RNA sequence: AUCGAGAGGU
């Protein structure tokens, strides 16, 4: 009656049956579209304009009020309207092919209203509005187009079966979770931020004048979701002042207000009240002693009105009357102070209570009673997914659209023109803004590009199925990528189960870019009202009636960072809340953290909290199953039975949700993990349980197995248990076999290199015209596989091959991380691949005249024709599929008319009227035209895409890698006869050097080879899942059972001499990957060619025939060598040699005519004394740039002593 | 396993992972891997080695 | 070790274990039972200077408890620290102390009021308690008992 | 302190005072440190970007020289028509800004 | 440490020379009171419910039970706490 | 929604 | 190969006994530090000395 | 062509 690992994997299988790997993106977007858009519309629902009566002296002057109310929003399915005006439903593949944004139009119900003031003599603002005119029904008005995330509930592919996906040219394996903007796929990278409504106390480092700072980043639940931030700074002890003063930094205040003054502005004038707010214990004298100096500092202000005046004088406005200053101070104190607590009248008591709480926390850290906060604790951070981000963007864009509508109202009213609702809205605002933000990633308005966030949207990575899965689950921390702050980059303890420990890029973004674990769930947010209602009805004492003195031992209750009140029995409250969540009466995303030392009960329901699921251990006092998992074997058998059953209703099967709603699985975030005790496996629970039942928990232990620490006797109750430790890994770390037998940076290196492995990325790559694609001819699934691969679908779309690898020193061509590849194996298709590239062109147009034509250009009329071949183009200016092209051969023929007024030296004969703008093939590439797609673009102009294919056979210089960070290039290829063989005639496909193994300590590579050999011999698949009881001893026994040396060695013979090698070789199958780094993609040589126009130096880039940079370090190396002429050649004769004539009198470049051999300096009237200077063109450019700043850099060739 | 010159830090409150109790200074809790690469790391050891 | 002690810097705060400001009206008597024995011994021996200055001792008693362990570690005697304080503040501060064998190391201090100050500025005089708080702050951090400045610790 | 005033003071400095100040009278006279004439670099320093088409979009320095000359023409026109002194300053402190941000 | 009984502000120390006594007088109003002792200045230079705290089988003096949580200070000395009566111990 | 999506996909020729 | 990372059974008994003795020593070190029986090294706080 | 952003390689 103990849970097994097979049962754990059945539970995980159910999880992934009901959960997609793109679930976070999809659910966030669904939340944004279904709910957040309506809330954003409502928050700015009404627009009102009051036309007062100007005193023009004409009888008939009456004030008017015009009102526009924005109603419900309607989102249709994505559609396209053509040039001819026909409107059709649009499908993702057509959008990808024709470069169309896959967006759905949005309509909003607007209603208009006009009212007349009852009397015009009333003071402004007191006019009574009588209903004059009103729209009987609303007008459904198109306001914009929202890009639709693929596979979301509003996509055309939602609820669509596999067969219909094929009919649409869609891969059933594709998970969606992205957008199509102008044909390109864009994924929104989750953005990490610090949580709002949390008080964080930070110790400022010396010699900063501030000792400690308590900061809260207050955000309204839905009212723009984050505006105000406050600080409470304690100032450092000074030799002049015997005490430290507490000053509150508030929005829109130029100075730090002493805390007592802001308390008085809140009505807590008496000192006793203030120190009861701050120091809840009268008997504690250190707190009051530290508060005394600020009371001393703030005695000059003893009343609320004087405190408000003090605040107002320090507002951003100077030279204002006292009444306005007091009004402004009260307005700031009400609205811009702690808006998450409240923003409405009569709530100064709660804000004062929370301010006292913040001061108490900061002084607890200043007394060194509690440690400061950890800025990097994962439970204090939130992930903004597509939902929240698109919500902020749409709020901004809808505000801009409403401003436009209001300006339209004002302009129409001024001119007495009739107001039309349809003409009022500039629908281009929302459409263009969303399109621009999703396309460029620059997050915000086009006009605030520098201040906007960047890189929020990235082109989806279609190199391998696993790389795409990884890209859909990527988080970015917007820390400075140049500043060297190792702490944010480090792997925190709280990352356990939330972020992948291994998968993180190497380089500047190491540790900042993170990847969600397999079972990590990111909350989308839920209402806090039901939870507050349950708290109120269960005995929550409101904060208005709370008196700390009466109940100092009672526990503060927070919800979303709002101190709602105080409870007297927080244990029972917490058990009741947890029970409710365990029935889903409360949302499963709700964090219920009881902090016993701090006497707090924090509830969280907001979005962005990363959670992970865990088993629940039965802890009920009267239960007969103390210390045993709630989930029985019966529940597992139910999962197996309902997995296959399809006759059952799809929504009424027993699966993952049935476990959560039944109280057998619980989602915990990092905040709640701090209050739980988690067993690492059911066997650990059991061992602890016998240890606690008096049994010795002792037995004969397989010496080959991992050694675990003995069960801790100090642990008597476990609250949870992990479903499987292997779930702490990401997409790519879950493809590594035996990752727990490797040195961790090798796991990171494999996680990075698995993205670049060649395979089949989508099944529909044939019908997709991608810019770049690399496809493996004969992909094979690994012989050694992890159980997590079933959910990553690596067996379905693998990205490598099982090569027979021998670890041997054979001819010395595999040294320094090179490999030797069998040439016969290459000839038979090993690691062969296809490279597809796509060239896009289209017809342009300006005004009413088309200035481009897809045609076969003719030498006799087209000016400036390229040097490539125009003979492979067909009559329609294009190139047919199946033809062979190379280098600069033209694949698309396009011409542009020239203005009739242009006269280019007569080179443009009377026949020459056009100019060639054709598209040549890349100079460094050649192949066969695979495909030529022809269509029309959004503007009804012709639009062509030419896909070329080119087979790449492995050769010397091509990167290959194992799944263990073992990367190399091919150094040499030997044929079948020349390679070492076994007594069966097995010849390895690859030979790798032994020296790669010891230093790197990639023992997982050797264990993989042995296990793959066993599985190839026996046919059973090899389980390489981490943290299993699969030992090398068991694999050795299995291998010996097949008549092989147990450790994987084989007697091999020399191919050259047939002699039996003195050493026995480690030979067996290992999964290798062809990497996107091919030598021919990189080989580059330049003799001469293009130069930059400005500097006249070799251009940059292999693709554009550019030179290589001779940098500062190379110059230093040649200096230390002493090779003066080498430097002169590299930096002058080979880059930008140039000649000028300087005047020997003034030292400035002269006017030189070499044709006439006449030189002149008008300034000096010099025509005889000149010098010839050889210098870099960049030097002459620098000198001219200086002369443009009135600096005269003068070159004198003779010592002017 | 050593992070910033010291044993694995208490990133939770007085524990390194939610699998140990508070104030556990024992070798296993703070990042001592008694296993070899051949034998395999336990999940806690795997995480600590990843941190290093 | 002797040279190490001569080098390591030890201010009053280093040796001070606690400080207090009591209101003890009688310079001869003491409100603290622990202070009776040594104060009685101090006043057992008549002294003309002390006998005269007795009336100038304010009732604000600045008390300082010093850790015996830190005195042993730094090899400091109560006479030495008392003399250092007196030289640091000359005559403004009358001081008395107990013997080393005393189970508690206590220094009692008072401010010898200046009789040359006419009582005609009663609107700005600092209450003697605030002046003594400033004095204690200055004592804890300024007065150096031994060692070399800026050499906090020695190995 | 207007550029005119500083320029006048700098032309009123003596050669010996320049030598004492460590200022070169032959190459770096102080009054020359005030811009009365602005050199215009050749198009070679500031070429026009021609994107495989009928483009003459010019360079950043070309645009800023256009702005500087426009502001200069504005100041001259204001000083000609007899515009109010504040109108003249409107373009004076704008020409100064254009030159400063050009360099 | 005291507050004014009139306006509830802070009472500051003061010397009454005529009687030579220590008083606590409000600096906002005219109220004043006699100090009990008013030592002006002092310059010192439920855990059984937590399931994450380590437990011990130590003896409880009060109720003579055996279950007890413990935790370090915040010297790595242990404070124990009984799980039946809630009494806090010391290592003795 | 699934049925509507199926209807829209299958008849894309007729609805065009 | 994987056979070169394997040490015989007696050697693994040696390794296990070494690690057990190290764990024992750390256990009495923790016990002593929990009873103020660990004299701090000169210029080293008790926690730092225990960690070292 | 220019500029900006991003993904990568050693």
């Amino acid at each position: 009656e103990t849970l097994t690992q097979e049962d754990c994997w059945t539970v995980i299988s159910s999880f992934f049956e009901e959960t997609s790997l793109a679930r976070q993106q999809l659910f966030s977007f669904d939340e944004f579209v279904q709910n957040t858009m309506q809330e954003i519309v409502d928050d700015d629902s009404t627009l009102t304009l009051d036309q007062y009566a100007q005193h023009t002296g004409a009888q008939g002057d009456v004030t008017r009020r015009y009102e526009i109310n924005f109603g419900q929003i309607y989102l249709s399915r994505p559609t396209m309207t053509e040039a001819d005006g026909s409107t059709t439903t649009m499908f993702p593949q057509e959008a990808r092919l024709r470069n169309l944004t896959y967006s759905s139009p949005l309509y909003v119900d607007m209603r208009k209203k006009v009212m007349v003031a009852a009397d015009s003599n009333v003071p402004i603002g007191e006019e009574e509005w009588l209903v004059e005119e009103e729209d009987e029904e609303p007008s459904k008005v198109f306001i914009g187009k929202i890009p639709i995330m693929l596979r979301s509930t509003f996509c055309i592919l939602n609820g669509v079966s596999d067969s219909e996906l094929y009919d649409l040219n869609e891969c059933p394996y594709d998970q969606g979770g992205y957008f199509i903007i102008n044909g390109s796929e864009k994924v929104i990278i989750a953005q990490e931020r610090s949580a709002a409504n949390i008080v964080q106390v930070f110790k400022k480092a010396a010699p900063s004048p501030i000792a400690y700072v308590a900061e809260i980043r207050s955000a309204l639940e839905r009212g723009s979701r984050l505006i105000s931030s406050m600080q409470i700074k304690l100032m450092a002890r000074n030799t002049e002042n015997s005490g430290q003063t507490i000053r509150a930094t508030l929005p829109y205040i130029r100075s730090d207000i002493p805390i007592v003054i802001v308390f008085r502005a809140l009505g807590v004038v008496p000192d006793r009240d203030i120190l009861e707010h701050i120091c809840y214990d009268p008997n504690d004298f250190q707190m009051l002693e530290m508060m005394k100096p600020c009371i001393e500092e703030a005695f000059v202000i003893q009343d609320k009105d004087i405190a408000l005046d003090y605040i107002g004088k320090r507002g951003s406005t100077t030279g204002v009357t006292r009444e306005k200053r007091l009004r402004y101070a009260h307005d700031i104190l009400q609205k811009e102070l702690l808006p998450h607590i409240t923003t409405m009248e009569g709530f100064e008591t709660r804000k004062a209570f929370f301010l006292g709480y913040m001061i108490h926390r900061m002084l607890l850290c200043a007394l060194e009673r509690r440690e400061p906060d950890d800025r990097d604790h994962f439970g204090k951070k939130r992930l903004d997914l597509a939902g929240p981000l698109l919500a902020s963007l749409f709020r901004m864009l809808f505000r801009k659209m409403t401003r436009d509508v209001y300006k339209y109202m004002q302009k129409c009213v001024e001119t007495n023109r009739e107001f039309n609702l349809t003409l009022a809205v500039k629908s281009n605002i929302i459409t263009n803004g969303l399109r621009y933000s999703l396309a460029t990633g620059n997050w915000g308005d086009q006009k605030r590009s520098m201040v906007n966030r960047v890189g929020v949207s990235q082109v989806l990575n279609r190199y391998t199925f696993a790389s795409t899965l990884s890209h859909l689950r990527r988080t970015n921390t917007p820390i400075g990528r140049d500043g060297k702050l190792a702490k944010p980059r480090q792997l925190h303890n709280t990352h356990w189960g939330m972020v992948c420990p291994a998968e993180t890029p190497e380089g500047q973004a190491c540790g900042l870019v993170k990847n969600l674990s397999l079972m990590s769930y990111v909350s989308v947010g839920s209402p806090s009202a039901p939870i507050i209602e349950f708290l109120e009805e269960w005995g929550l004492e409101t904060l208005e009636d709370y008196n700390p003195s009466a109940s100092p031992n009672a526990t503060k209750v927070f919800v979303n960072g709002v101190w709602l009140g105080v409870h007297r029995d927080p244990a029972h409250l917490t058990e009741t809340l947890r029970s409710l969540r365990r029935r889903l009466d409360i949302s499963a995303e709700v964090s219920i953290v009881r902090d016993i030392r701090e006497k707090e009960l924090r509830l969280f329901t907001d979005a962005g909290r990363i959670c992970r699921p865990l088993f629940i251990v039965d802890n009920n006092p009267n239960s007969e199953r103390r210390g045993e998992l709630c989930i029985r074997k019966e529940h597992i058998q139910q999962l197996i039975e309902d997995k296959d059953r399809y006759d059952i209703d799809p929504e009424q099967r027993f699966g993952w949700t049935a476990l959560v709603s039944s109280g057998l699985i619980e989602y915990l975030d990092a905040e709640e993990e701090e209050t739980v005790m988690i067993a690492m496996s059911p066997e650990d629970l059991e061992a602890s349980r016998q240890m606690q039942a008096g049994y010795e928990v002792k037995e004969e232990l397989d010496p080959a197995q991992r050694v675990k620490p003995a069960p801790n006797p100090h642990v008597h109750a476990w609250t949870h248990c992990e479903i499987h430790p292997a779930m702490i890994l990401g997409i790519l770390a879950s493809i590594i076999p035996f990752p727990d037998h490797n040195q961790s940076p090798r796991n990171t290196y494999q996680s990075a290199m698995g993205k670049q492995a060649m395979g089949v990325y989508l099944t529909n790559y044939q019908v997709r015209m991608d810019t770049m694609a690399n496809i493996l001819y004969y992909p094979q699934k690994p012989l050694a596989t992890t159980r997590s691969m079933e959910y990553l679908k690596f067996r379905e779309l693998p990205a490598g091959q099982n090569a027979i690898v021998a670890i041997l020193c054979y001819s010395g061509y595999n040294q320094e991380d090179s490999i030797i590849m069998n040439q016969a194996s290459i000839d038979r298709g090993l690691f062969r691949s296809i490279f597809y590239r796509t060239y896009t062109d289209q017809e342009k147009k300006i005004g009413m005249t088309v200035m481009e034509e897809f045609e076969r250009p003719v030498r006799s009329t087209t000016l400036r024709m390229k040097h490539g071949t125009y003979d492979k183009l067909e009559d329609d200016g294009l190139i047919a599929p199946g033809t062979r092209v190379s280098g600069e051969d033209i694949i698309i023929g396009k011409t542009a008319p020239i203005p009739l007024d242009h006269e280019e030296l007569g080179q443009r004969t009377q026949l020459h009227a056009k100019r060639d703008v054709s598209t040549p093939l890349r100079s460094t590439e050649s192949g066969i035209v695979d495909q030529v797609m022809v269509t029309t673009n959004q503007e009804g102009l012709k639009f062509v895409k030419v896909r070329m294919r080119s087979t790449r056979i492995p050769q010397i210089g091509d990167k290959f890698a194992s799944r263990h960070g073992q990367k190399g290039t091919i150094g040499m290829t030997y044929r079948h006869e020349d390679m070492p063989f076994s007594a069966q005639g097995i010849v390895p496909d690859i030979i790798i050097n032994p020296h790669a193994i010891p230093s790197r300590m990639t023992v997982a590579h050797l264990v993989e080879c042995q296990l793959s050999k066993v599985s190839a011999l026996s046919g059973f698949e090899g389980d390489a899942t981490p943290f299993t009881d699969v030992t090398v001893e068991a694999v050795s026994k299995l291998l010996r059972s097949h008549g092989f040396q147990s450790r994987g060695f084989e007697v091999m013979y020399h191919g050259h001499t047939g002699r039996k090698l003195v050493a026995q070789v480690f030979l067996g199958p290992t999964y290798y990957q062809r990497l996107k780094h091919l030598v021919d993609d990189k080989i580059h040589a330049r003799a001469r060619g293009p130069v930059q126009i400005l500097t006249r130096q070799p251009v940059e880039g292999r693709s554009r025939d550019g030179g290589l940079r001779f940098g500062e370090m190379e110059r230093d190396c040649q200096i230390s060598h002493g090779c003066s002429s080498v430097l002169r050649e590299r930096l002058f004769d080979c880059s930008d040699a140039y000649r000028v004539i300087v005047c020997d009198i003034c030292g400035l470049i002269a006017i030189a005519s070499y044709k006439k051999d006449s030189y002149e300096c008008r300034s000096c009237q010099n025509r005889t004394r000149f010098s010839q200077v050889y210098l870099p063109y960049a030097a002459k450019l620098l000198f001219q740039e200086l002369m443009s700043m009135n600096i005269a850099p003068r070159l004198f060739t003779k010592n002017h002593k | 396993q050593i992070v910033e010159g010291k044993r694995i830090p208490f990133g939770f409150k007085y524990r390194t992972l939610p699998h140990f109790p508070k104030d556990d200074d024992s070798p296993e809790s703070r990042g001592f891997i008694e296993n070899s690469y051949l034998r395999g790391l336990t999940p806690q050891e795997f995480f600590f080695h990843a941190m290093a | 070790k002797n040279v190490q002690t001569q080098i390591e810097h030890t201010t009053l705060s280093t040796v001070t274990s606690a400080t207090e400001i009591h209101y003890d009206p009688d310079p001869q008597d003491t409100v603290i039972e622990e202070d009776k024995d040594f104060v009685e011994a101090f006043f057992a021996i008549p002294d003309e200077e002390v006998e005269e200055n007795l009336y100038k001792q304010s009732p604000w008693l600045l008390r300082l408890e010093l850790d015996r362990a830190k005195m042993l570690d730094k090899k400091l005697s109560m006479s030495d620290v008392a003399g250092k304080i007196a030289e640091s503040f000359e005559r403004d501060l009358f001081t008395i102390w107990s013997e080393d064998n005393a189970d508690k190391l206590i220094i009692r201090c008072r401010i010898i009021r200046d009789d040359d100050r006419k009582a005609e500025d009663d609107d700005n005089m600092i209450e003697e308690d605030v002046f003594l708080k400033t004095i204690e702050g200055h004592m804890l951090e300024s007065i150096s008992l031994r060692g070399v400045p800026n050499i906090t610790r020695v190995y | 302190l207007s550029p005119l005033e500083v320029h006048t003071i700098f032309t009123h400095i003596s050669s010996e005072d320049l030598a004492h100040l460590g200022l070169n009278e032959q190459y770096a006279r102080p009054d020359w440190m005030i811009i009365t004439v602005l050199p215009v670099p050749p198009p070679s320093v500031r070429p026009s970007i021609s994107v495989d088409g009928t483009s003459r979009g010019e360079d950043d320095l070309t645009h800023k020289l256009s702005d500087i000359i426009k502001a200069n023409a504005n100041v001259r026109r204001c000083e000609q028509e007899g515009a109010p002194a504040h109108i003249v300053s409107e373009y004076e402190q704008l020409l100064q800004f254009h030159v400063a941000t050009y360099m | 440490f005291q507050y004014c009984i009139e306006c509830n502000n802070m009472l500051y120390p003061r010397e009454d020379k005529v009687d030579r006594v220590l008083r606590l007088a409000c600096r906002n109003c005219d109220y004043s009171e006699i100090a009990a002792t008013s030592k002006v200045y002092r310059h010192e230079l439920d855990a059984s419910t937590d399931p994450t705290l380590p437990r011990s089988d130590k003896e409880c003096p009060r109720c003579h039970q055996h279950e007890a949580v413990f935790y370090q200070t915040h010297m790595m000395t242990l404070i124990y706490v009984c799980v039946h009566c809630g009494f806090a111990f010391e290592e003795q | 929604l699934g049925a509507t999506n199926r209807e829209l996909i299958n008849n894309r020729a007729a609805n065009r | 190969g994987i056979g070169d990372t394997i040490a015989d059974a007696d050697t693994m008994k040696e390794v296990t006994r070494t690690v057990k003795e190290a764990r024992r020593q750390v256990a009495e070190c923790i016990q002593d530090a929990q009873h103020n029986r660990l004299k701090p090294e000169p210029g080293m706080t008790l926690r730092e000395s225990f960690e070292a």
